[PDB]
């Protein structure tokens, strides 16, 4: 899956 | 003690449809309001959910027979049938659907011939036998296939609902029929709402295991606000990074958990951008990134520098137990960055354009990471201007799909514990290949099914890095405060991150 945000 | 909580999310929900959901926020929601044949346990292993048992495998590892349990139901009380699954999966591979998840079905016989347009979707080698039995034929033995059956992309959808809503399926909370531990009871706008609520689904087959009455979600983009809400008892968790993580690191309610998740600079290599088409420019970008400084200073929360495309602690060799990610394939080297850049200048016209745009999510630390990268690139590639463009998640997803970008700060979390979850994304016409990288020899290495598969996939990773088709930056650690009263939440380093099914509040 795609992660545009990491926090 | 009331069984209610308010938790956090990084973006608005983007999709309510298994066929189209590809981002973490949508997938976590779907993992909790819907359910598939299998569900990951605490060790990230697929266990029977809608399925009554593990698959019965026959025909030299190629035929899977699965029985749906008695009493598996949609939220409207109706039975979940084998035919619901058949139609759902046909819908994912149907080119008319334009599903970003189509590659996940490639193992199934005829899925390839349906993708080429050689064959109709009804040829997909999946069939019902009666109302409760599914039979699936694979092209070849595929050890991780049961893992794929746990993914939201493989969830059923209700035939009646699909017929009723058609193209508007998943447009809103009113245009879905779900089957999970919770129902989606409040969500105003897909793509835009900063709040939503899910509530216990009393028609769920395993409702007896579910304690929570409802769980609320709030998007947090600014970490200071999450913490202040958390300390006032207005949130039951708060994400952490940078100076905030530094200050809360020793708190009794602090945790950090390493994820199978690499953040990249994706690069538009279609030919539209003349700079990123040049291999020396791409290598200059790679060598210019001081990954250790980023993770130590900017993130400071258990994230770690990338050593390759594939993250550490995800996949281990069955024979020798070694981590797949056991080579330092990328590393900061300022002098080599400068030299690759000087080499590139000799090959391109700097009059035209010596500028690169960098798309990032508009959250606090995504913007800050983009600015850190901007300074790194500007410092080692003399004369290059980097602009940082923070945008909303729904706009960002659309621009990636259309390749309306130059550079992109975007990443992938493994859906299952095999290097191919990552490496398949750089195959020539993969929907997740946002940059348009294409190497036919890379494509072929991915197909290896021999005793040397592990070694061949590592060769593919090296070819991708040697071409510098994508720049791995860091492996994501998830740091947060969480109230002590929250018990029994399952957190996964692969696939959908949170399972709240057995969550409860104690004291
Ligand atoms: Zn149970
Ligand atoms: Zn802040
Ligand atoms: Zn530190
Ligand atoms: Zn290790």
């Amino acid at each position: 899956l795609v992660t545009l945000v990491f926090v | 003690v009331e069984q209610v909580a308010t938790l956090t999310a990084g973006t608005p929900v983007q999709s309510l449809d298994p066929a189209t959901a590809v981002d973490q926020t949508s997938i976590t929601l779907l993992a909790n309001v819907m359910e598939g044949l299998y569900r990951l346990d605490e060790k990230n292993q697929p266990q029977p959910a809608i399925a009554a048992g593990q698959p019965k495998v026959s025909n030299n590892g190629k035929t899977y027979t699965i029985v749906i349990r008695d009493g598996a139901k949609w939220s409207d009380g109706t039975q979940i049938t084998a035919s619901d699954f058949v139609a759902a999966w046909q819908r994912v591979v149907d080119p008319k659907t334009v599903s970003p998840n189509v590659e996940l079905f490639s193992a199934i016989k005829n899925a390839k011939e349906i993708a080429s347009g050689k064959q109709a979707k009804d040829t997909l080698a999946v069939k019902s036998i009666g109302e409760k039995t599914l039979e699936i034929e694979l092209v070849e033995p595929t050890p991780y296939f049961t893992d794929l059956l746990s993914l939201t992309a493989y969830y059923p959808v209700q035939q009646k609902a699909i017929k009723e809503y058609g193209k508007d399926y998943g447009v809103s909370q009113k245009a879905i029929v779900t089957n999970g531990a919770f129902n989606l009871t409040n969500l105003e706008g897909v793509g835009t709402s900063d709040k939503w609520t899910i509530s216990k689904n009393k028609e769920y087959w395993d409702q007896k295991d579910v304690s929570m009455d409802k769980i609320n979600f709030q998007v947090v983009k600014e970490i200071n606000t999450g913490i202040n809400l958390y300390n006032d008892g207005q949130l039951d968790e708060a994400p952490l990074a940078g100076e905030y993580a530094k200050q809360y690191k020793k708190d009794k309610e602090y945790s950090t958990t390493l994820m199978a998740n690499t953040m990249f600079l994706e690069m538009n290599q279609t030919g539209e951008n003349k700079l990123l088409q040049n291999k020396n420019v791409r290598k200059a970008i790679n060598y210019a990134i001081d990954r250790e400084s980023l993770v130590k200073k900017l993130l400071d929360n258990g994230s770690v520098a990338s050593v390759g495309v594939v993250p550490k602690e995800m996949a281990f060799n069955p024979v020798n137990k070694k981590d797949f990610a056991n080579e330092k394939l990328v590393e900061f080297n300022k002098k080599q960055a400068e030299e690759y850049w000087d080499k590139a200048k000799k090959e391109i016209d700097l009059s035209k354009n010596t500028s690169l745009d960098l798309l990032v999510s508009d959250g606090e630390f995504e913007k800050k990471a983009g600015e850190f990268l901007q300074g790194q690139l500007q410092d080692s590639l003399e004369g290059l201007k980097v602009t940082v463009t923070p945008i909303p998640a729904n706009v960002f997803m659309e621009r990636l799909t259309k390749k309306d970008f130059t550079l992109s700060l975007s990443g992938w979390q493994a859906d299952y514990a095999d290097p191919i979850s990552f490496l398949a994304n750089f195959e020539t016409n993969s929907p997740m290949n946002h940059g348009g990288y294409s190497n036919k020899n890379y494509d072929e290495l991915l197909k290896d099914s021999s005793s040397k598969r592990w070694q061949e996939l590592k060769k593919a990773e090296k070819l991708l890095i040697n071409d510098m088709g994508v720049v791995p930056i860091f492996q994501v650690g998830t740091a947060k405060l969480e109230k002590s009263k929250i018990k029994n939440v399952l957190m996964h380093s692969i696939g959908a991150k949170y399972d709240y099914k057995k969550m409860r509040i104690e004291k």
